[PDB]
């Protein structure tokens, strides 16, 4: 009985979905600096994140 | 007409799930090379890492006794 | 992160203690050494209402690049070059950091073979 | 082995009484016999009418108060002008380009 | 070989992990069916009260009753005061007064004996 | 209901020891009472302190909810050992090794938060450098006061 | 969503399983065919059926009641019991 | 052990019992069905390998240490059917599943609603409580002295008899009201 | 207040002379009249408390226990109205009577300007409430309910009468608002300890004092539905009443007398509440959640500090209100069943959504949800007794753990969960029960509304 | 309503992992009697899925297809 | 100042009322989900005003 046809299930989802593509990056242009960001580190300290994830 | 179901088979699909479904992920997929190509120092690095050890002995002060 | 494992398993005499330094004189070394100068006056980023954080020696970037973001609203893309602005004085001043650290590990280097050249010769 | 004949017996009568009373838990076509009983209005009662219901008892009755709606004064920047004043904020300090 | 369960008071032992579940013996087998029997016959019992159509409010089950009575007022009559109630009951009835009384007696007297002394910063404290 | 079929006192003959296990509906080989140490209980039956989650959930019961039958002896914690409340199941690990891994797993953790709390890692930085004296007026210093010259220079 | 079972659906999914069961050959399998008399089946084989009837319909069926459904009609009549088909 | 009808398990019966309970949590040990379906039927060889065996002891020895193999070899988290106790879907419609007694309870103008209905379940009404003496009557005649043995009850014998304790069996509420 | 007094005393010549069909609806009519004058006792001032006459006087602590109890008496009309449908007339008038004359000691028990009045008033307070689970309780209890209820109360209260005796022979008044400038510091002896302790303990069992408390569960339980809910909600508070005006004469003494008593609450508040969560009586596990209640307000009274006051006030009203509302409720299906056991009717949200509605809102009242004035009493009381000693938080917030854990399990037992069976009984919910619920309810929750009404003499 | 199902002389094991199972199962002496109630899960439509990097790499070829032509926009858009 | 805090306002009323328009009720819904969701909606696009003067 696989069936996910109902408009309100898909936008729903639809709408959640452009938030998860898009949200991190227009939220994170428009909120004002609080704090200073750390963006001076080296090469291995900074693919941390990345290279954990991918093993 | 809305989906009938079916037994040991595949199920109906409809046009307009499949092509939303492979537009998003299409739109997934240029977002992510989209911003890769224009920030690319957000994963890759902003700033280059000095080496500590190159430096001289004459711009940090360590006179030779 | 090489030195936690040079404060940790090697010696920490010859280490910089993150928490107190420098412990030798600024001048100790430096012929006629000047200070760092300060671009925003204290009442500007007063007025401005930065975070305590946020003035340090670099907040003057902060400042234009935060009355860009005030003055180029909706277009929240349209200062790029002031935060990059901002953002390459932060890592300088990051990068000043790293220099007063292996100033003081290469001090503190001068001291263990001024101890040991003491030792050795009387 | 399975059931003895009474219990087949005693199944069989009761999955028969069972689906009797399924059945009659069904619906006739006059049930449920019922006794006998603009295109923007959800921005203008929901919306519009408490904003200006709000609108009214912040400006008349919390504003008129002290310290009721308190702000946080605007930032002001090197180079600013002021509208109360007039008076030019002076920019500031020109820099020691670093690049 | 494999590693033996060990039951304890909140996890006890499985059903077919214990040896006395395989009993053939006659007597387990008398002692099965008359649970049955009393299990039945307090089954046939209640079910002739519970699908009487004449019948309207509660089956009372004097199980239910005779446990409520057990729980509330069958305790003080069967009650005798000898060591191990009265150890209990100084244990457990004054052992924790005494035990709380000593704790806020001893921060009490130690906060006085600072803010007499002008120690306690109590710089803000107008709400008392 | 009435006196006879009430809880009664602590059974010391076979007969009253007879009666009792009659009374509360079940056999007199399984009818066991609590030890007279005097706390209370009397004649009520020890019933083998098991939860109603270990009952059999297939069965008809009179009480599904519970798993408790009509007439059936409760247990003296029955409004304890319902399934909203502690359980007794047969669990996959044993208790004692349960006990021993949760409280090694936490300890051990704790453990190396105080040696890690003890060893920090940092980085190869200085101080940060605030100026105007580490920044007097704004953390809070008085203006009629003048603190000593906090200096920062160029490296 | 949720579609009702009928009698003669569960009866059509219930032989369809064991017209899939390679100890049973389809041609003899009638609705009526007891599994251990007349299609001469082991009780490991009976447990293995409505095992194949649990997964099939997604309900489980207790020991109680598996142990006794010794032909597809009973199996049919027990699902429809549980299920209340036609209502 | 615990059954209605039967005051035990038979020996029979714990190995049935033992060989479901083994392959649902190899189903739970083995998610895909190929590979649950290889190990399935080498679990089959293995009850296969002592099916023919006569000493009871030895049957009974082996059905515990077969007992202990499960108990070793079981899954923390074996798959429950959605509707099976300990489900996730469990009891979950047991707060709609309203008794039919409180149809008694209702107003004469929500009666009025229904009046097919309402008119339909009279004559159920009724035929229970014409057929409770005969049936009160039919239990009393055949249960033995000192009360019925098993939870069994006997069917209708006679014709125009309805079963006796029919009327909460047959007006259950569904299973999805 | 005699424009309080001579009403309540014609209610008996209204129920006295009312036709055999109409004395509920007269008494409730104009007993709801009573309860809307009632509000003309919230005539106070910032300083001076509303001064009547010599013999009566209305501060901010005794209003809203006026309010309250002249609010109570119609509501327990309508509780009491259904089981006593059957009851013969003239012993219906009895019980009506009764009631009025418990009202009737009760406003001027509040008011009594002078503390032997007081005292008189107080104690008269035992014989209709004595007469009323003794003679319309249901059970056989009752009788050694009614004991319990009179001889706890009176051995507490005859070394309360020789103190205040004393009081009057050496202070040479027992007027409160002479004793107010009168008033001279106790100091240590042995004589001012029992001075204290018979100045006290009379109060101590009428709140109840934990380990004094064991008279409640049995005269809450035994009784009917009206002697529960003014008993639960108004003779409670005889004793915080008492306790708030005789600590005036009790300094400072006090600050070392003190200690015992709160361990005794702190403790004890600690204990009822566990007993609460395996009380298989509904009743019972009320009775014994009203101790847990009023344990902290026996802590906020003896560390006399003005938080400390205004949390025993507004918990001391929103008690009456949730514990009369408890009662109800568990009255409402002891009405049906006919057994006050916990575990017999379940599931009755699936028979019952109104009733069940009502059961939530007053266990969220019970657990001390915010902004009720239930939190608000707890949390002043909190604050104050961790400005006393700090470590008491613990001994409050494990409280609020199992305050919650048998106020949602009430919930649970009651409401939820699979139905009972073989009970069917179970009526819908009578408008006269809805009404009583709400009667109870939308007071409590208009209180948060304005909550400076109930607290106090030194809000 | 009544609904027709399809024949179950289709499902077939062979050119399934059933057959890799009913092979291993025949070199022990087994034989497989419940292959082709398992045999519809590995044929029809719901065989050959997709592997987890072209899980991940669903529409990446249209998004690497946008992404070059506004890449290539953007290029000439600034001339 | 007068835009601010009172679509700030205008955002937890709008929340309020389809609380009063549930506890206010006589008749069976004319679908009071679809009442809520378009509250919320409306409430978010109501809220998104202040917060975009926030970020001016
Ligand atoms: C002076 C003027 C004042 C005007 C404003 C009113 C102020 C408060 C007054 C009392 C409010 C409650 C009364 C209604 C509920 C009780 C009955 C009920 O359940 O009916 C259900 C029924 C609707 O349900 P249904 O589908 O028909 O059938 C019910 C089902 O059987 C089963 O239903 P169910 O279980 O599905 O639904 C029950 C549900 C159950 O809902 C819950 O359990 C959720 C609530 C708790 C958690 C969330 C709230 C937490 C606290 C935050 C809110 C307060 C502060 C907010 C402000 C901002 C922060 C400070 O109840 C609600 O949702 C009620 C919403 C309002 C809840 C108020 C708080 C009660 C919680 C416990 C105490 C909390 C602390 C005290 C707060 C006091 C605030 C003043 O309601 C009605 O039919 C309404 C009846 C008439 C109501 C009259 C209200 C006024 C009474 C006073 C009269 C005199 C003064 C004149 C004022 C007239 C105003 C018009
Ligand atoms: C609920 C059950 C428990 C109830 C507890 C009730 C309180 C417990 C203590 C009560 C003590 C007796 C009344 C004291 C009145 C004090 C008035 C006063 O001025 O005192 C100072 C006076 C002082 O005398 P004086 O004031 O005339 O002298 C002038 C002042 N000096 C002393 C400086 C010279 O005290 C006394 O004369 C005696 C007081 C103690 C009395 C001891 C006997 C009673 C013992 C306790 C009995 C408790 C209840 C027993 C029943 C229990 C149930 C069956
Ligand atoms: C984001 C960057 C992704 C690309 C860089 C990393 C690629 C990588 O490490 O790939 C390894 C692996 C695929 O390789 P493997 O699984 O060995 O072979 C399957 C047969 N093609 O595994 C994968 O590629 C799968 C994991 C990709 C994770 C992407 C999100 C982080
Ligand atoms: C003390 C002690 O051992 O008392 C036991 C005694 C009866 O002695 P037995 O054990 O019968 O010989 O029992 C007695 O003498 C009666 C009780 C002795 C006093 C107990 C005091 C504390 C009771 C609990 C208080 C809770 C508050
Ligand atoms: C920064 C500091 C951080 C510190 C962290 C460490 C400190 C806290 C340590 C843990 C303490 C709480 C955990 C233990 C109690 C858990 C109770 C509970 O939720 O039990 C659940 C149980 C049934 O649920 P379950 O069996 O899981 O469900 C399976 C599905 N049938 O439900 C039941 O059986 C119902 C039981 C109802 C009655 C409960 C009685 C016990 C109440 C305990 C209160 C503890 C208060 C501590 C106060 C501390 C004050 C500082
Ligand atoms: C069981 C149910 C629950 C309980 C209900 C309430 C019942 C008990 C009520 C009374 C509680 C005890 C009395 C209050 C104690 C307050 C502080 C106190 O007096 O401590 C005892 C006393 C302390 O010594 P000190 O302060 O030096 O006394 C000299 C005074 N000029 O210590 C001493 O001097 C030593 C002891 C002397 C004997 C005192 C006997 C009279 C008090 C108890 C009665
Ligand atoms: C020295 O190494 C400084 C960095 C901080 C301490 C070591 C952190 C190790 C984990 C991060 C890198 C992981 C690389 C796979």
């Amino acid at each position: 009985n696989i069936n996910e046809n109902n408009p309100f299930l898909i936008n729903s989802i639809k709408r959640l979905l452009i938030g998860s593509l898009f949200a991190g990056f227009i939220i994170s242009n428009n909120i004002p600096p609080m704090t200073i960001p750390q963006m001076t580190m080296p090469h291995y300290l900074k693919m941390t994140a990345l290279t954990v994830t991918i093993l | 007409a809305h989906i009938e179901p079916r037994y040991r088979q595949f199920p109906q699909l409809t046009r307009s799930q499949v092509i939303q479904a492979e537009f998003f992920s299409a739109t997934m997929w240029f977002w992510i090379l989209w911003r890769f190509w224009h920030d690319s120092d957000a994963v890759l690095g902003h700033f280059p890492y000095p080496d500590p050890s190159q430096w001289t002995d004459e711009e940090l002060g360590i006179p030779p006794d | 992160g090489a030195h936690l494992a040079r404060r940790y398993l090697g010696d920490a005499s010859v280490e910089p203690e993150p928490l107190r330094m420098p412990t030798f004189p600024p001048d100790y070394g430096f012929p006629e050494r000047k200070e760092r100068e300060m671009v925003a006056t204290q009442q500007e980023m007063n007025d401005a209402q930065l975070v305590l954080q946020q003035r340090d020696y670099c907040a003057h970037y902060l400042i234009r690049f935060l009355k860009c973001k005030r003055d180029s609203f909706p277009n929240f893309l349209a200062c790029k070059h002031e935060q990059h602005d901002w953002d390459y004085c932060e890592h300088l001043d990051y990068v000043k950091r790293m220099k007063e650290f292996e100033r003081e590990r290469r001090l503190l280097q001068r001291k263990k073979r001024r101890e040991q050249r003491e030792a050795d010769m009387a | 082995s399975g059931y003895t004949p009474d219990e087949k017996l005693r199944l069989q009568q009761l999955r028969e009484l069972r689906r009797r009373w399924l059945k009659d838990q069904e619906l006739s076509p006059r049930e449920p016999v019922l006794p006998p009983r603009r295109h923007s209005i959800f921005a203008f009662t929901h919306v519009l009418i408490p904003v200006w219901i709000i609108h009214y008892y912040l400006k008349y009755h919390v504003t008129t108060k002290p310290y009721t709606i308190v702000e946080k004064k605007p930032r002001i920047f090197p180079g600013d002008t002021i509208l109360e004043t007039g008076e030019v904020i002076p920019p500031m300090k020109e820099f020691p380009d670093q690049h | 070989s494999f590693p033996k369960y060990e039951p304890s008071r909140l996890a006890s032992l499985p059903t077919t992990l214990d040896p006395a579940e395989y009993d053939i013996s006659s007597e387990t087998r008398k002692a099965q069916a008359e649970r049955l029997a009393i299990r039945s016959r307090l089954k046939r019992e209640y079910q002739l009260q519970y699908n009487d159509p004449s019948r309207r409010g509660v089956v009372e089950d004097p199980a239910l009753i005779r446990w409520t009575c057990a729980r509330s007022a069958n305790v003080y009559p069967n009650f005798r005061p000898n060591t191990k109630t009265s150890l209990l009951g100084a244990l457990f009835g004054i052992g924790p007064l005494i035990f709380w009384y000593y704790v806020f007696k001893t921060d009490r007297d130690r906060k006085e004996k600072l803010i007499q002394e002008g120690k306690l910063d109590r710089t803000f404290n107008i709400s008392y | 209901i009435t006196k006879d079929m009430l809880p009664g006192p602590y059974p010391k003959t076979p007969e009253e020891r007879a009666a009792a296990a009659k009374k509360y509906n079940m056999r007199v080989e399984d009818y066991e009472p609590y030890p007279d140490d005097g706390m209370g209980y009397g004649d009520y039956p020890k019933l083998p302190d098991r939860s109603q989650q270990e009952r059999d959930p297939w069965y008809d019961w009179d009480h599904p909810d519970l798993r408790l039958n009509w007439g059936e002896p409760m247990h003296w914690d029955l409004d304890m050992y319902i399934r909203n409340r502690v359980d007794t199941s047969p669990t996959p690990v044993n208790w004692n090794l349960m006990c021993k891994h949760l409280f090694g797993f936490v300890a051990f953790m704790l453990f190396m938060f105080w040696v890690g709390e003890t060893y920090p890692t940092y980085q190869p930085v200085g101080p940060k450098q605030y100026p105007y004296n580490n920044l007097y007026l704004e953390r809070g210093g008085d203006p009629n006061k003048e603190p000593e010259p906090v200096v920062h220079y160029e490296i | 969503d949720a579609p009702p079972l009928t009698l003669e659906g569960i009866k059509d999914r219930v032989l369809y399983v064991l017209k899939l069961y390679d100890k049973i050959d389809p041609e003899k399998l009638s609705v009526n065919s007891h599994f251990m008399k007349d299609l001469g089946l082991d009780s490991l084989d009976q447990v293995e059926i409505i095992m194949a009837m649990e997964d099939e319909f997604g309900f489980e069926i207790p020991d109680i009641d598996a142990e006794k459904l010794m032909c597809p009609q009973e199996i049919v009549d027990y699902i429809a019991d549980k299920k209340d088909v036609y209502e | 052990a615990f059954l209605p009808s039967a005051a035990y398990l038979t020996h029979q019966q714990k190995v049935l019992q033992l060989y479901k309970r083994a392959l649902r949590h190899l189903e739970s040990r083995c998610v895909h069905r190929d590979k649950y379906r290889y190990f399935a039927c080498l679990l089959r060889a293995r009850f296969d390998e002592h099916k023919n065996e006569k000493d009871m002891v030895k049957a009974t020895q082996l059905l515990r240490e077969a007992e202990k193999e499960f108990w070793h070899g079981q899954h923390p988290q074996p798959y429950i059917f959605p509707e099976s106790p300990g489900g996730t879907s469990y009891e979950r419609y047991e707060c709609y599943k309203v008794p039919e007694w409180c149809l008694d309870d209702w107003h004469p103008s929500e009666k009025a609603m229904y009046p097919d209905y309402f008119a339909k379940r009279e004559q159920w009404k009724k035929l229970r409580r014409e057929s409770w003496e005969r049936e009160v009557k039919q239990l009393q005649e055949e249960t033995p002295v000192g009360g019925p043995r098993t939870e069994a009850l006997p069917p209708a014998r006679k014709q125009g008899d309805l079963p006796p304790l029919w009327w909460h069996i047959v007006t259950r509420p569904r299973e999805r009201p | 207040m005699l424009k309080y007094i001579i009403p309540t005393m014609m209610l008996m010549p209204l129920t006295w002379l009312s036709k055999n069909s109409m004395i509920w609806i007269n008494t409730t009519l104009h007993s709801l009249l009573i309860s809307l004058t009632s509000l003309l006792l919230l005539n106070q001032f910032g300083d001076n408390s509303l001064n009547f006459s010599l013999t009566f006087f209305s501060d901010s602590l005794s209003t809203p226990l006026l309010i309250l109890t002249m609010w109570l008496l119609p509501l327990m009309l309508m509780a009491s109205q259904h089981h006593l449908s059957k009851e013969n007339l003239a012993r219906k008038k009895l019980f009506i009577s009764m009631l009025i004359l418990l009202q009737l000691f009760l406003i001027m028990t509040f008011t009594a300007t002078e503390l032997i009045f007081f005292y008189i008033m107080f104690e008269a307070t035992l014989v209709p409430t004595l007469i009323i689970i003794t003679r319309w309780g249901n059970q056989t209890e009752r009788l050694n309910a009614g004991l319990y209820f009179l001889f706890y109360t009176l051995a507490g209260s005859l070394p309360l009468l020789v103190a205040l005796i004393y009081i009057q022979n050496t202070m040479g008044s027992l007027n409160f608002l002479i004793l107010q400038y009168w008033v001279q510091p106790m100091p240590n002896s042995w004589s001012n300890t029992f001075m204290w302790l018979a100045c006290m303990m009379a109060f101590m069992v009428k709140m109840p004092l934990y380990g004094l408390h064991l008279w409640l569960p049995k005269a809450h339980v035994e009784a009917p539905i009206a002697g529960s809910m003014v008993l639960a909600a108004i003779l409670l508070k005889l004793g915080g009443y008492g306790m708030m005006r005789i600590t005036l004469l009790l300094n400072p003494i006090t600050d070392f007398m003190a200690y015992p008593f709160i361990m005794l609450s702190l403790w004890g508040m600690i204990m009822t509440s566990s007993i609460c969560l395996r009380q298989t009586d509904l009743k019972s596990l009320i009775a014994y959640s009203s101790v847990s209640h009023m344990a902290l307000v026996i802590v906020a009274i003896l560390i006399q500090t003005p938080w400390s006051y205004m949390g025993a006030t507004a918990l001391m009203i929103a008690h009456g209100l949730t514990s009369s509302m408890l009662f109800c409720l568990a009255n409402s299906n002891y009405e049906r069943v006919h057994s006050r056991t916990m575990i017999l009717a379940r599931g009755l949200q699936t028979l019952l959504p109104l009733m069940a509605a009502w059961w939530l809102l007053a266990s969220l009242t019970n657990l001390a949800l915010p902004p009720s004035i239930n939190l608000i009493g707890e949390l002043f009381v909190v604050m104050s007794t961790f400005s006393w000693s700090n470590i008491t938080i613990i001994l409050m917030g494990l409280n609020m753990v199992i305050t919650a854990l048998y106020s949602l399990y009430m919930l649970i037992t009651t409401q939820r969960g699979k139905h009972t069976h073989h009970i069917n009984n179970i009526l819908p919910s009578f408008t006269r029960e809805n009404a009583l619920m709400s009667l109870h309810m939308l007071p409590l929750l208009l209180l948060s509304l304005n909550p400076k009404i109930i607290l106090g003499p030194l809000y | 309503s009544k609904m027709e199902l399809p024949d179950y002389k289709q499902w077939k094991i062979e050119g399934t992992p059933l057959e890799t199972v009913q092979e291993k199962l025949a070199a022990r002496g087994l034989r497989d009697p419940w292959g082709r109630n398992e045999a519809w899960r590995y044929m029809g439509g719901f065989a050959n899925n997709v592997s987890f990097v072209g899980a991940l790499l669903k529409g990446f070829k249209w998004g690497f297809a946008a992404f070059v032509v506004a890449v290539g926009a953007e290029y000439y858009l600034e001339s | 100042m007068n835009l601010f805090s009172s679509l700030t306002l205008v955002t937890l009323i709008l929340l309020t009322m389809p609380i009063a328009a549930i506890n206010f009720n006589t008749h069976k819904f004319t679908n009071y989900p679809l009442y809520v969701k378009t509250t919320i909606s409306c409430a978010f696009i109501t809220s998104m005003i202040p917060t975009m003067m926030f970020i001016h």
